[PDB]
C-alpha cells in the first residue's frame, strides 16, 4: 500500500490503482481478462446503474484497463470530488457481487467482442505469437480469453482473492494533494484488504531464441522478428527502435513498426513488416536482416531518443531512468521469427 | 519577361471563375499574362489564349447588359 | 496565464507550464482548407507533407527535435517540439527552413516524392474511412458553392493537375506577418521567447491575404452515396449552428451534451441516463451515435453520426433521435441540464489539459488568431454554471424547431427515408 | 411468352436470304427510331420483362461492371419520365450501342430449360 | 499412355484413370482442389445433368477423388458398357466447359463444404501440420483450397493444360478384358492428348527433422509425431505401424491411430494420441515416447503384418513390393511434433 501523488493548479484529477495481477499471473487462460471486465459492476452495498447515474452528476468516468503486468482501475474526475473516487475504488477491490447472471448478460459478451477485434489484426496476431514462443508460459501466457480453457466463475473470484492483497497494489493520483490521498485512503476500505504476498519476482524470466512459427491468415500478409533483453541491454534496445524508424535510417520505408516493451526484469524487442503483397513483404524482410548483421552506428540517434523518451513517459509516474549515454553500436544475433498470411510465398527462418 | 507558362490550375476557366475570384489574385493574373505577350503568339497555350481573350472583351463589368 | 505580445506584424502567445517535460515552438496561420478554389483544392496538404519529409526530418532528428504539421479549415501549424533547454535550436530550424531557404524544400526528385505519396493516403481515405468520408460530404452540401465546403485532403483531380508553379503561388499570398501568430507552449518562458525573436531578426513577408467575396451560406440539401457491397450504413445529419464568438457558444455545445456519445459493446455506455437509449436498445437499433457541435469563423453545424447494421429499421432510428430534439423546444428536465453542465465541464477539462504541448500550441494558436486572447478555463467554467433551462428552450426553439438540415450518407442506405418525411420530424402537430 | 429461341430462329432465316434482307431490316430500322426508347438513354435489353425465372438467371449471371451499367440507366429513365422530359440530345443511345448484351446468357439459360424438359419426358426403346 | 486389366466372371466393372496432379504438384494452394471438383461438369458436346440422367438408365457411377500424389477419376457400372464409359472419361479430360458461372454456382460451394468438414477434425489439422514441416514446398502443400491464396478461373484451365496430358496418366481397370479395353482406349480422345511430359521427379525429396508446431483449438487435444522415411526402409516401419496398434503391444491402448503412408519415393510415418482430458494426452505421450526410445523387438509381428497387407493390397493395383523378411529391430532417433487443443497443457519438443 504505497500512496504518491502530486499537485498543480488544475481543474480535473486523476486516481490510479495498479495491481500486479495481468496475464502473465494468470492461473487459466483469460482468466484475467475475465476479472479485468468484471470489475465495474454491482458491488455488495451498490449498484452499477447506482454508480453511473450518481457519477455522471459529479462529473468523473471510470476506465479498467488489462496488460501483461497491470490490472489498472482509473478514475477522472473534478477536484473536488476525491473523497468520493477513493471509497468507489475501494468498494471494487473488496465487495464485488460476482452473480452468475451478470457474467452471462454482460461479462462474457463484452469478452467475446474484444477477441473479435483483436483476431482480425495481423500484427497483434504475430506479436502474441512472438511472445508464446520467447517465453513460453508466464509473460508467454495468453492475453484474451477466447475460451480454449474453461473458465467458471469461481475461478475469477479466486484469482481475485490473489490478487488484490494489500501488498500487491500501487495506489497513485495527478493533481492531488499528497497529505489529503493518504487520509483518506487510511480511512477507507482499502485499509481492511487482506495482507497477502507480493507477485512479482526478483530473478530473470527463462527465454527460448531460434524459434519460429506460421499462421495462415486471409488479408495482409506480416513478419515479425523479435529480441529478448535484459536488464543491462535496455538502453541500447530503446535507441535501436528510435533510429530504426525515424528519418535517420534508410529501412525506416521499409519498417511498419518497431518498439520495445520493458518490464521490471527485462523486456523484449519487437519489428513488424506488413503489406498486401506477399512478394514486397518477402524482399523488404530479408533486405532489413542482412543490413543489420553488418552493424549500425546508433550514436546520431541518442539525443532523438531523449526527447521521445521524456514525451512517453510524461504520463507513467513510475519510469525507470535510462542513460543513453554509452550507447555506441548494434550488431544483429540470433533472434525469433514468425510469419502471418500468405505463408507459402513467404520466407523461412533459414533464409534469412 | 516571365518565360514560363501559366499553370492550367491558374487558368483553366477563367470565364467561368473570373466573378468569384478575390480582387488580390485577379491582379496577380494580369500582370503575369501581360509578361506572356511579349513573346512570339504561337507559343502561348490555349488557356492563356482564352483568358486574354476575355479579360478584354468579356460579358462583365462594364459590358453588364440592361437586363 | 497566457501572455500575448505585438511586438511587430507578428504576434506572440505563450503559456508556462513549469512542471513539464519538453517545449514546443511554432507558427500558425489564419489560413486554411476555406481559401483555395476548386481546381487548386489540396495545396495546404501538399505544403504539410513538404514540412515532414525525409530530408527536412532528417535535420532535425540529429539536432534532437520533432516535427508537427496539422490542416483545418481555418488555420495550418508548423510546431517543433524539443527539450526544456534546446528552444532556440528550434528556433533557428523553423527559420531556415520554413520562413526563408524554402527552395530546397521545393526541389524536384522531392515535389514528385512526396505528390505521388499523398495521392495515395487521399485514395485510400476515400476507399476506407467511411465515418470521416461522410463527415466531409456533409460539409460538402450544407456549403455548396462556398468556402466552406471544400476538403481539407483535396480531391484525386485537383492534386493529379497540380503542377510545380502552383505551391509557390499560394506561399506568397498567405504566409504573411499579418496572418501569422507564434506559439510557444510548455516549459517555456514569454521574456526568454520574444528575446530569442528580436534576436534572429525573425520576419515572414510583408503583405496582406486575399479577401474573399462569398461568405458561408447554409442551405438544406442531401447527398447519398449509395454502396451496397459494405456491410453498415454510415448517416451524418445537422442543422446550422453557431460560429466563434457567438454569444450562445457554450448553450450549444451544453445541448450536445445532453444526448452525447453511446457505444453498443460497452457495458458502461448502456446505463446512461439518456432517455433516448430507452427506445433504440429494445431491437438494437445503432451500433454507435456522437452529437457534436462544430463553430467555424463563419457558421457551423449541430447533428450527430451514426453508424448502424439494422438496416432494416433505420427509420426508426431517425424518427426517435429528432423526436428528443424536440423536447429542447419544448420540455427538458432540470435534471438533463445539470447532468450535462458536470460533463461539459470534465470533457472541456481534459480536453485544454491533456498535457501535450503539441495540442495545446494548435489551440492556443487558433484562439488567439480570431478573438486577439484567449478565454480562461476558470472563465469558461463560470459561463456554463450560469445556464438554465429557459435559456435552453429559447435557442432550440430559433435553430431546431422546424427549422432545414443537411443530410450525408453511404453504405446500406436504401432504407433511409426521403428528404421531406425526415424533415417533417423536426417538429410534432400534438406540440 | 414467345421464347427468343423462336424469334432469333425466324429472324436469322430473314438476315440469310438476300431478297427478304433488303425489304424488311429498313422497316425494322424506322419501327426501332419511332418506338423511341433511345431517348431516354435505354438499350432494348433493359426492357425485356424480368419476372420470371429464365431472365433471373440470366441477370445473375451478367458481369458486375455491366451489371453497375444497367442499374444506372434504369434509374436514369425512371428519372427523366418523372418529369414528362426527354433526354439532351448528346446523351441519347447511339445505334452502334444498342447491342444485345443480355442475349447469349437468356439463350444459354432457354436451352438448359428445354434440356431438362425432354430428360423428364423421357421414354427408353428396346 | 499405359493399359492394363484384370478379367474375372462377375457382373460388375470398375475403370480408373490416375493423373499425376495431386496437391504436390499444385503450382497455386488449392488449385487441385478445385480442378477436382469441376471434373463431372459439363463438356464441350454434353451437359452434367445429361450424362447422370444417361448413365443412370444404364447401370453406372461416377467419382472423382484427390489426394498429394493423384487424381483419379473412376466409373463402376455392368459388364456390357464398357465402350459408353470410356468415352464419358475421355471427354472429361479433353473438352470439359470451364464456364465463368460453374464455378460460382457449384464448384466454389462444394469445396467450401470439403473444407469445413476437415476443419472440425484435429486429427487431420495435425497430419496438415506435419506434412507442412518435414516437407517445406513438395509433398507439404495444402491439399483442400481455403482462399488464403487467390485462384482464378484461368489459374484452373491452366493447371488442367499441364497434368492432362498423355504421358502423365495411366488406366486400368477391374474384371475387364485387356484386348478390349486397350481397343477402346484408342479411336479415343485420349489418343488425340498432347504429349507433354511426366510430372515425377525420381529423386528424394528434401525434408527436415527436429520441428515443431503448436495449433490452438475449441475441442479434443491431440499430440501427434511424425517420421520422414527413405525408399529402402519402408518395410521396417510398415511392420512398426502394425504392431503398435495390434494386441501384441502394451502401447496400443494409449495410441489413437499409426500409419505409414507410402510414395514412389518415400514416406511418411504418423502416430496420433487424442483425449477429451489434455492430463491423459500429456501422459500418455510421454511414456510412448520413452518406451520407443529404449527399443522394440518387431519380429513377432511379422506374420501378422502380411496378412494385413495382403487385405489393402487387394483393391489397389499398383502397390509398392515389400519384403518384410528382414526387419529385426527398431529404436526411435529424431522426429518432427505437433500439438493441437489446449497447448496450455500439453508438453513440448525438448521435454519428451
Ligand atoms: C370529434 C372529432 C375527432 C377529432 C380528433 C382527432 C384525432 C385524430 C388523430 C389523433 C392522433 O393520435 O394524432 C396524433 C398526432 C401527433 O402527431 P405528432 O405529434 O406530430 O407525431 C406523430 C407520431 O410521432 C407518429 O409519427 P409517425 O411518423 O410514425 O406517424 C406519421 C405522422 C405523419 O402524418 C401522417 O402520416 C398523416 C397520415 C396520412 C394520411 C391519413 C389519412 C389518409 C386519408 C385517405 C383515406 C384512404 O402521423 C401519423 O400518421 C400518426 C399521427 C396521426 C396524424 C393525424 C391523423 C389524422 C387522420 C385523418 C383522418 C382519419 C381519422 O396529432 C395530430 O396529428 C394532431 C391533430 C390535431 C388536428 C386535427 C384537426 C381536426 C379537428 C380537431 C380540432 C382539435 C382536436
Amino acid at each position: 500500500l504505497t500512496v504518491s501523488a502530486r499537485d498543480a493548479p488544475t481543474k480535473i484529477s486523476t486516481l490510479a490503482v495498479k495491481v500486479h495481477g495481468g496475464s502473465r499471473y494468470a492461473t487459466k487462460d483469460g482468466v484475467a481478462h475475465l476479472l479485468n471486465r468484471f470489475n465495474f459492476q454491482n458491488t455488495n452495498t451498490r449498484s452499477a446503474l447506482k454508480l453511473v447515474r450518481e457519477s455522471e452528476l459529479l462529473g468523473g468516468t471510470f476506465k479498467s484497463t488489462l496488460d501483461r503486468e497491470y490490472i489498472t482501475l482509473k478514475a477522472t474526475f473534478l477536484k473536488d470530488d476525491l473523497p468520493y473516487y477513493v471509497n468507489a475504488l475501494a468498494d471494487v477491490l473488496y465487495k464485488t457481487a460476482f452473480k452468475p447472471h451478470e457474467l452471462t448478460e454482460s461479462v462474457l459478451p463484452a469478452a467475446r467482442y474484444d477477441y473479435a477485434v483483436a483476431e482480425q489484426c495481423p500484427v497483434k496476431s504475430a506479436e502474441d505469437q512472438l511472445y508464446a514462443i520467447t517465453f513460453r508460459k508466464g509473460l508467454g501466457n495468453p492475453l484474451l480469453y477466447d475460451g480454449v480453457e474453461r473458465v467458471s466463475l469461481q475461478d475469477i473470484k479466486d484469482f481475485a482473492d490473489k490478487v488484490y492483497t494489500k501488498e500487491n497494489l500501487e495506489v497513485s493520483g495527478e493533481n492531488v494533494v499528497e497529505a489529503d490521498l493518504k487520509r483518506f485512503v487510511d480511512e477507507s476500505l482499502l485499509s481492511t484488504l487482506p495482507a497477502g504476498k507480493s507477485l512479482v519476482s526478483k530473478s530473470e524470466p527463462k527465454f527460448f531464441l531460434g524459434e519460429e512459427n506460421r499462421v495462415r491468415f486471409i488479408g495482409d500478409s506480416v513478419a515479425a522478428i523479435g529480441i529478448p533483453v535484459n536488464k543491462a541491454s535496455l538502453a541500447q534496445y530503446e535507441v535501436l527502435a528510435n533510429y530504426l524508424t525515424s528519418a535517420l535510417s534508410e529501412l525506416s520505408g521499409l519498417i511498419s513498426s518497431a518498439k520495445l516493451d520493458k518490464f521490471t526484469d527485462g523486456g523484449l524487442f519487437t519489428l513488424f513488416v506488413r503489406d498486401q503483397d506477399s512478394a514486397v513483404v518477402s524482399s523488404n524482410i530479408k533486405k532489413i536482416v542482412a543490413d543489420l548483421k553488418k552493424g549500425k552506428d546508433l550514436s546520431p540517434a541518442i539525443n532523438y531518443t531523449k526527447l521521445k523518451n521524456a514525451v512517453q513517459n510524461e504520463s507513467v509516474s513510475s519510469p525507470i531512468e535510462l542513460n543513453f549515454d554509452a550507447v555506441k553500436d548494434f550488431k544483429l544475433g540470433k533472434f525469433n521469427y514468425v510469419a502471418v498470411g500468405d505463408v507459402s510465398n513467404l520466407p523461412y527462418l533459414d533464409e534469412l | 519577361a516571365q518565360t514560363h507558362a501559366l499553370s492550367n490550375a491558374a487558368v483553366m476557366d477563367l470565364q467561368s471563375r473570373w466573378e468569384n475570384m478575390p480582387s488580390t489574385e485577379q491582379q496577380d493574373i494580369v500582370s503575369k499574362l501581360s509578361e506572356r505577350q511579349k513573346l512570339p503568339w504561337a507559343q502561348l497555350t490555349e488557356p492563356e489564349k482564352q483568358a486574354v481573350w476575355y479579360i478584354s472583351y468579356g460579358e462583365w463589368g462594364p459590358r453588364r447588359p440592361v437586363l | 496565464a497566457e501572455v500575448t505580445q505585438l511586438s511587430n506584424g507578428i504576434v506572440v502567445a505563450t503559456e508556462h507550464n513549469p512542471s513539464a517535460h519538453t517545449a514546443s515552438v511554432g507558427v500558425v496561420f489564419g489560413s486554411g482548407a476555406a481559401n483555395e478554389n476548386p481546381y487548386n483544392n489540396g495545396v495546404s496538404n501538399l505544403w504539410k507533407n513538404i514540412f515532414l519529409s525525409k530530408e527536412n526530418s532528417a535535420v532535425a532528428a540529429k539536432e534532437g527535435l520533432a516535427l508537427s504539421s496539422n490542416i483545418s479549415r481555418d488555420f495550418q501549424s508548423y510546431i517543433v517540439s524539443s527539450l526544456p533547454g534546446s528552444t532556440d535550436k528550434s528556433l533557428d530550424f523553423l527559420n531556415q527552413s520554413f520562413i526563408q531557404q524554402k527552395a530546397n524544400l521545393l526541389s524536384s526528385s522531392n515535389f514528385e516524392a512526396t505528390k505521388k505519396s499523398v495521392l495515395k493516403q487521399v485514395q485510400d481515405f476515400e476507399e476506407n474511412d467511411h465515418p470521416n468520408r461522410v463527415l466531409e460530404h456533409l460539409h460538402s452540401t450544407a456549403f455548396q458553392n462556398t468556402p466552406l465546403s471544400l476538403p481539407t485532403r483535396g480531391t484525386l483531380e485537383s492534386l493529379e493537375n497540380l503542377v510545380v508553379a502552383d505551391l509557390e503561388s499560394f506561399a506568397n499570398n498567405h504566409f504573411l506577418n499579418s496572418n501569422a501568430v507564434v506559439v510557444g507552449t510548455g516549459n517555456i518562458k514569454h521574456e526568454d521567447l520574444v528575446n530569442s525573436i528580436e534576436s534572429k531578426n525573425l520576419s515572414l513577408q510583408t503583405g496582406t491575404k486575399p479577401v474573399l467575396k462569398k461568405k458561408a451560406a447554409f442551405l438544406g440539401s442531401e447527398v447519398r452515396l449509395r454502396d451496397d457491397t459494405l456491410p453498415k450504413a454510415w448517416i451524418s445529419l445537422a442543422v446550422e449552428g453557431e460560429p466563434v464568438n457567438s454569444p450562445n457558444y457554450f448553450v450549444a455545445k451544453l445541448a450536445a451534451q445532453i444526448f452525447g456519445s453511446y457505444n453498443a459493446f460497452e457495458p458502461a455506455s448502456r446505463l446512461q441516463g439518456i432517455k433516448l437509449l430507452d427506445n433504440i436498445q429494445e431491437y438494437q437499433l445503432c451500433d454507435n451515435f456522437n452529437h457534436f457541435s462544430l463553430s467555424y469563423k463563419d457558421s457551423g453545424l449541430w447533428g450527430f453520426s451514426t453508424a448502424t447494421r439494422n438496416v432494416t429499421m433505420i427509420d426508426d432510428l431517425i424518427h426517435f433521435t429528432l423526436k428528443q430534439w424536440n423536447r429542447l423546444t419544448i420540455s427538458v428536465t432540470d435534471t438533463e441540464v445539470e447532468r450535462a453542465k458536470s460533463l461539459l465541464k470534465l470533457q472541456l477539462g481534459q480536453l485544454y489539459e491533456s498535457g501535450n504541448p503539441v495540442n495545446d500550441a494548435n489551440l492556443l494558436g487558433a484562439e488567439v488568431l480570431i478573438k486577439g486572447s484567449k478565454l480562461s478555463l476558470g472563465e469558461a467554467f463560470k459561463k456554463i454554471d450560469a445556464i438554465t433551462v429557459k435559456d435552453v428552450k429559447a435557442w432550440a426553439g430559433k435553430r431546431l424547431w422546424d427549422q432545414d438540415i443537411a443530410i450525408a450518407g453511404t453504405g446500406q442506405i436504401e432504407g433511409l427515408l426521403d428528404y421531406m418525411r425526415i424533415r417533417s420530424d423536426m417538429s410534432m402537430m400534438r406540440w | 411468352p414467345q421464347s427468343f429461341t423462336s424469334i432469333a430462329r425466324i429472324g436469322d432465316y430473314i438476315l440469310k436470304s438476300p431478297v427478304l434482307s433488303k425489304l424488311c431490316v429498313p422497316v425494322a430500322n424506322q419501327f426501332i427510331n419511332l418506338a423511341g426508347y433511345k431517348k431516354l438513354g435505354l438499350k432494348f435489353d433493359d426492357l425485356i420483362a424480368e419476372e420470371n425465372p429464365i431472365m433471373q438467371t440470366a441477370l445473375r449471371r451478367l458481369p458486375e461492371d455491366e451489371s453497375y451499367a444497367r442499374a444506372y440507366r434504369i434509374i436514369r429513365a425512371h428519372q427523366t419520365e418523372l418529369t414528362h422530359h426527354l433526354l439532351p440530345r448528346n446523351e441519347w443511345i447511339k445505334a452502334q450501342e444498342d447491342v444485345p448484351y443480355l442475349l447469349p446468357y437468356i439463350l444459354e439459360a432457354e436451352a438448359a430449360a428445354k434440356e431438362k424438359d425432354e430428360l423428364d419426358n423421357i421414354e427408353v426403346s428396346k
